[PDB]
């Protein structure tokens, strides 16, 4: 499994693969690993569907509990602090966080990426892209060369899909586009208007274009 | 002589409640309308408990703020335990009645509060709104049309019994409630609705130029 | 002077019970018939404890709701511990009597409730139905024919002592109970039966057009 | 003023006991005969504690049912601890006296119960039966011939003091006890014996056509 | 042992084998591993009869406790949540869940299959069939080729029996049809009318037809 | 040690050997391993006399405690449930249970055999015979051929004694008939009239006949 | 006003003690003689605490039975802790005085008991017997010759002050004590001695034809 | 009679508060001005709770010193838990109101203190200052302009209602407050401000030649 | 060390050696390992003197505590039950128990021998003799041949001394008769008149006669 997040002017994009395996045997085919936990925040865990969905549900419940109790949503700094408490208490796969900062001075530079290390410490990415999972190295090396082509949301989505394809090309634990069954990776786009899921047809067309170009 | 103590506690609670302002709830076509007199922006008597459950109270602010927080915590715990559809207005009304009865029985001084719990049907479903009234000693009643709490409620009760129509509009219901309460501009007024047409979260607060336009 | 305190508590409990509505239970040929006046659909005074055990109460809703929940939990625990045939009406009546006596003795304010427990024979077995009455101070009595609780019970008691026949029909028993209670359509009435002809679960609720057809 | 409180508690206990029915125990040639007026089949005032120990009580059913259960548990524990011959009527009478004294002293309301403990000789042994009487405040007495508890006991006491013979028969003793109690067919009567001729378990219940034949 | 569940238009079917062994020695011959725990839900555990029956009893008790307490059966989403809590608390063999969703928009697509991994996380099957146990791989590989022939309940039952036969053909821990003793696998069918056990004669005829075809 | 139980029309029989050893040295010569714990139930533990007698005493005390507390003996299903709780709490040798079901529809098919595995799970035998201990395999293999000759109690007793002889013939830890000291295996027969111990002379004659036939 | 409460408690204790029978202790040449009026064989007021320590009490049986049991337990613990010669009458008298004072001070109702502790010299040693008297409020006194407790003690005290001789015989002392108590055959009398000529255990009970011969 | 006790406690609290000196708070253009009469340099009635939250009290020093310490600890804990922007004047006012209500209800003697909580906008933000008043029994009120506590507050209240202007200067506000308090040099005066122009910490103390220059 | 106990008509005898060693070095020369713990009961532990004497003291204290508390000595069945509790609590060397049953039907067959295994389970010997310790096998093999000569107490004592001599002849950890220092084994004889220690001169003469015969 591999989850990739990269920043573009005016927002941030997130995507993940759809494969879960027990060693050398394929366990699932349409595993969803990216979820929307808030109006301006999405999370992703590289692992089984159950762990990721439980983590997303717990984070959403915590955020909504604070929101209902105090009547105001938490600041982005406070959102990261609560997430790290949950990660430390659990310990395991580590989560990836991407969101939008609506209180930032510059709207064009408001997208954020947060990563947690093995020890549970959180770091804020400054290179504009981050990948986690087994194929994280290949995806990051691909984004290193492909990040110069990102200028808007569509370019960022294309680059993320290409990074996922490159990661799946070199890792057997990551699944590539399934053009026989029709199962493509899921993506989430967060901007000033909020976090929205990308429709499967645009994902499908981008994957088909990348596959045709690679031939 | 338990009778004397019970009568004195009931008299004290009634005297405490009768000095508070009047809050009224109406059941119009699109949900439940809450109108209250709130000269302070910071303090609020109408809040949200769950997706389709509202809250309204009259009396000492500190006494019902704790009840609201406890109800929110209980609703969140029950929703995370079984499911989001488990939580209903009946369970919250019952637990509030038990808590109020226990406070009245064991605590030295009874709570001078009046509680109202309103629920609306889920999205894409047809069901009449439900209104519950919890009285300080733990008594629970079901009100089909409207609930009036706080202050001299008899004139407002008569003014609402007269000239009340089912399946009315938001503006018509707002004017009827305002006229009944007067028997009052943007300031010193708090208006909240439970919109059944919302997908997940039905609670909505009306404040500012929108309230004046509606008025 | 314990005598004065006991008399005052008994008077308070009797005054509290006498203000409640009347619920009556009848033993017809096919089981036990429960009739009560319930203008609210949401709140119910007749419920189910186990496969062949019923429940009926009169008084403050919050006081007997907790007793019903505790009885259900105790019955479930005892059924899971030894066997499903272990649970009988006698054990539930005894534990309810002990709980009511303890509440009357130690708690500051006695419970203003009246309890009735009815049991029916198992499937494919012949045995007369059993009816028990638990009074607020813990007193337990066995009623061979009918139990009347709540309100001015004397006129209804006389009206049921007269014109009562064993091995009657469901419709005849329902009419007799309704006439006795009046001394009342689909609304403001709650009817439940314990059908001994059912394989495992004997409790059955009659509500809607079926009740009107039976009436 | 402890004297006033003690007198009031004693008066309350005596008033509570005097309203109950009369239960009498007789010592005939073959053991101990228990006769009581029990219109309800479900509720019983005569039970068994151990192999050669009986139990009889008069008053509130819930108050002595708990005492009977506790005595049974204590007898079982002591029998499993040391041996089956360890348990005797003296130990049960002593523990019942201590429990009743503690209830009278510390609890708010005294128990309105009267206790009788009877023991018989083991199989193949000769020993006169022993009868003990425990009074609500913890007083213990030894009765060589008969014990009368509940209700107006004076006329029955005189009727039993007259026309009483040792080493009588079961039928003669039953008739004497019935005549004394009347000063009454199969129904509204409970008869149990402690047959010393039984190998291990001496308790035996007589109910049905056998009681009518004996009568 | 192997338990197979597959979906057909308008319902779902479940079946299991009847063999339990301690290594290389056969322990049981008529072990039952599929049980009905609700009106629209059945479960199956690959293992000894005692563990499976205790798990089914506990699940049924939990479901019935909630049903009696709240008066409404749990939603399908809430049923899975409670089951996962039980699985996590125990830790072992892992259960298989199949049921019918009566609140689904499309009745023809209402059958559900739920699987729990080693870590205890639950997953919802989307491929239409699932098998657990030691011979799960062979059964799944057989259903992969035989799933194109399923068009109704009878076709699904035939395919499930054939999958069980194929699993038993390659695994020594799974028992095949016993045509000498007369012990055939047990099956459960859940549809809109509820969960029902399949009679042994239809199982027997399908097994005989499959055996004859294989010869 | 080996304990064998087999079913015959109208009852069930149980028998065990009389040898206890510490490895290769004989410890006891007249060890009793079968005990009567109820009027319709007997148990047997393959091991030392102390463990078996303590287990039987504890089971009898538990059964009698429930019987005295509730006034009715437990059902056969409830008796097995309590026994499994005792087995699980202890953990060891595993017990064997045989009894008569007096509430069964068919009196001729009322005998029951219950076995507990290493994990503590209980199973109900359906093959008509069961053996536990070190020589259980040989005894079961002997009963496999000798079960066709069982038509009444005497035939079942002969077959059980022959099975014990065959088990002792191949295992050095099981003792055979002692024709010099006069120590023969103990047997228990349970039928509709209750559980009774078999006299030693009939055991002796059957053992002598089997030995003579084997010569 | 602690003085009023203390006087009322003292009056209640004196009234309770004065209704009890009289028990007297004498110090003859061979030890200590205990004489009491005990119409019941089962209940005893004279017991043994240790090898050379006796016990005598008057009042409510249940109140001093617990004190006797506690004293026996304390003596046994102290003897097993340090040595058998550690235990003396002084320590038991002191602990009894502390216990009685604590009961009088803290408990709601004072104990209506009178305690006497007598000790004798060890075997082969010369030492005058010691007698101690413990009064209900914790007062302790040393009596060189005799102790009289229970009932109207003044006439018996005068009758014992007159015609009392040291180093008397067992028979002479018994007659003197009987005559003093009368101011009475084998029945309704309890006699025990502390024989200093015994090697280890000095307590001895005289009952039956021996008492009549001594009388 | 809870009414009598409540009135006596309220009278005691009012008498205790009225003997204290007067402390007044003003809301000028740059923040909140605190003026108090403090003849002792060592003891202070005005302190700091958080970055933008102030504190002022009147009454017994030991009673409000503990409240100030608890509020500081709570603010620090909440700031370290979620974020520094979480802490606001509303939460501190609410917790102070709950604490004061609990002290008034349960503690033997009520606190004779008056509390004021003032908050200012963050750096680079525009927002009107907020002032809260907490009364000894837990009552909470919002004051838009000024709060006067301690002593005869009516003349100062009138003197501040007259000749009060919004958006005044520090010197003008200081003179107005001093004139109102007089209706007073460097000594016997304590002045503190909440400067909204400060980056992080808004609390500032004016003492010495600066106060004289401002005066 | 070796302790031997054998039964003779009308009683039982017990004896033990007088050697304690730390491996290959002799530690003691006159160790006593048999003690009298009751009037009809003696015990023996193969080990150091301290452990045996502490065990005997504890057992005697327990027996005397029960005797003083209940006024009657424990039955022989109850004595074994208490001893097993002490053995289980400690865990080690295992004790040997020999006593007289005064309640037995046949006085000539009243002697008893009780042995505890490694697991702590107690067994009643039926072969008439038992030996424990390191040289138990040799002593038992000697008694196997020498038991035919036992007809009274003196014969049993001679056989026990011969068994001890044979055990010491083959084991270096068991000491034989010391004819230089004058240290001979200790013996205890229990009969209907009680347990008594055997004088050392009869032990000495029997040992001398056995030694002379062996030469």
């Amino acid at each position: 499994a591999t989850i990739v997040a990269l920043k573009y002017p005016g927002g941030v994009v997130m995507a993940g693969d759809r494969r879960s395996t027990q060693g050398n045997m394929i366990s699932g085919r349409d595993v969803r690993k990216v979820y929307i936990t808030d109006d301006y925040t999405a999370t992703g865990i590289a692992g089984t569907a159950a762990v990721a969905v439980e983590f997303a549900r717990l984070y959403a419940v915590e955020l909504e509990h604070y929101e209902k109790l105090e009547g105001v949503p938490l600041t982005f700094a406070g959102k990261i602090n609560r997430l790290a408490i949950m990660v430390r208490g659990n310990l395991l796969a580590l989560p990836l966080l991407a969101g939008y900062d609506i209180h930032a001075s510059d709207p064009q530079s408001a997208g954020r990426i947060v990563s947690f290390d093995a020890a549970g410490g959180w770091n804020i990415e400054e290179e504009g892209y981050q990948a986690v999972g087994s194929g994280s190295l290949f995806a990051k090396s691909s984004m290193k060369k492909l990040y110069s082509q990102v200028t808007d949301g569509d370019s960022g989505l294309r680059v993320a899909v290409e990074a996922l394809y490159d990661a799946a090309d070199d890792d057997s634990a990551t699944g590539g586009p399934d053009l026989v069954r029709g199962i493509f990776p899921t993506a989430v786009i967060i901007d000033a208007d909020g976090a929205v899921d990308v429709p499967e047809s645009r994902i499908a067309e981008l994957a088909r274009a990348i596959i045709e170009s690679r031939s | 002589s338990p009778e004397q103590a019970m009568r004195e506690r009931s008299e004290l609670a009634r005297k405490g409640i009768a000095r508070a302002k009047s809050v009224v709830a109406l059941a119009y076509a699109g949900g439940v309308l809450f109108v209250a007199e709130n000269p302070s922006r910071s303090l609020q008597k109408i809040s949200e408990l769950y997706d389709r459950v509202g809250f309204a109270a009259a009396g000492k602010f500190n006494e019902f703020d704790n009840l609201r927080r406890g109800g929110i915590q209980f609703a969140d715990t029950r929703g995370y335990a079984y499911d989001r559809r488990d939580v209903t207005g009946r369970q919250l009304a019952n637990v509030y009645a038990q808590t109020l009865g226990t406070i009245f029985t064991e605590q030295a001084k009874p709570y001078e509060v009046e509680l109202c719990v309103a629920e609306v049907a889920h999205y894409g479903e047809t069901k009449r709104p439900e209104l519950y009234r919890i009285t300080y000693d733990g008594s629970i009643a079901d009100e089909p049309h409207f609930v009036v709490m706080g202050g001299t409620t008899e004139p407002i009760a008569n003014a609402l019994k007269e000239s009340y129509a089912e399946n009315a509009s938001l503006t018509d219901a707002l004017r009827i409630a305002v006229a009944a309460l007067r028997a009052l501009g943007v300031a010193s007024l708090e208006v909240a609705v439970l919109d059944a047409n919302r997908p997940r979260r039905a609670f909505r607060r009306i404040t500012g130029s929108a309230l004046q336009a509606l008025l």
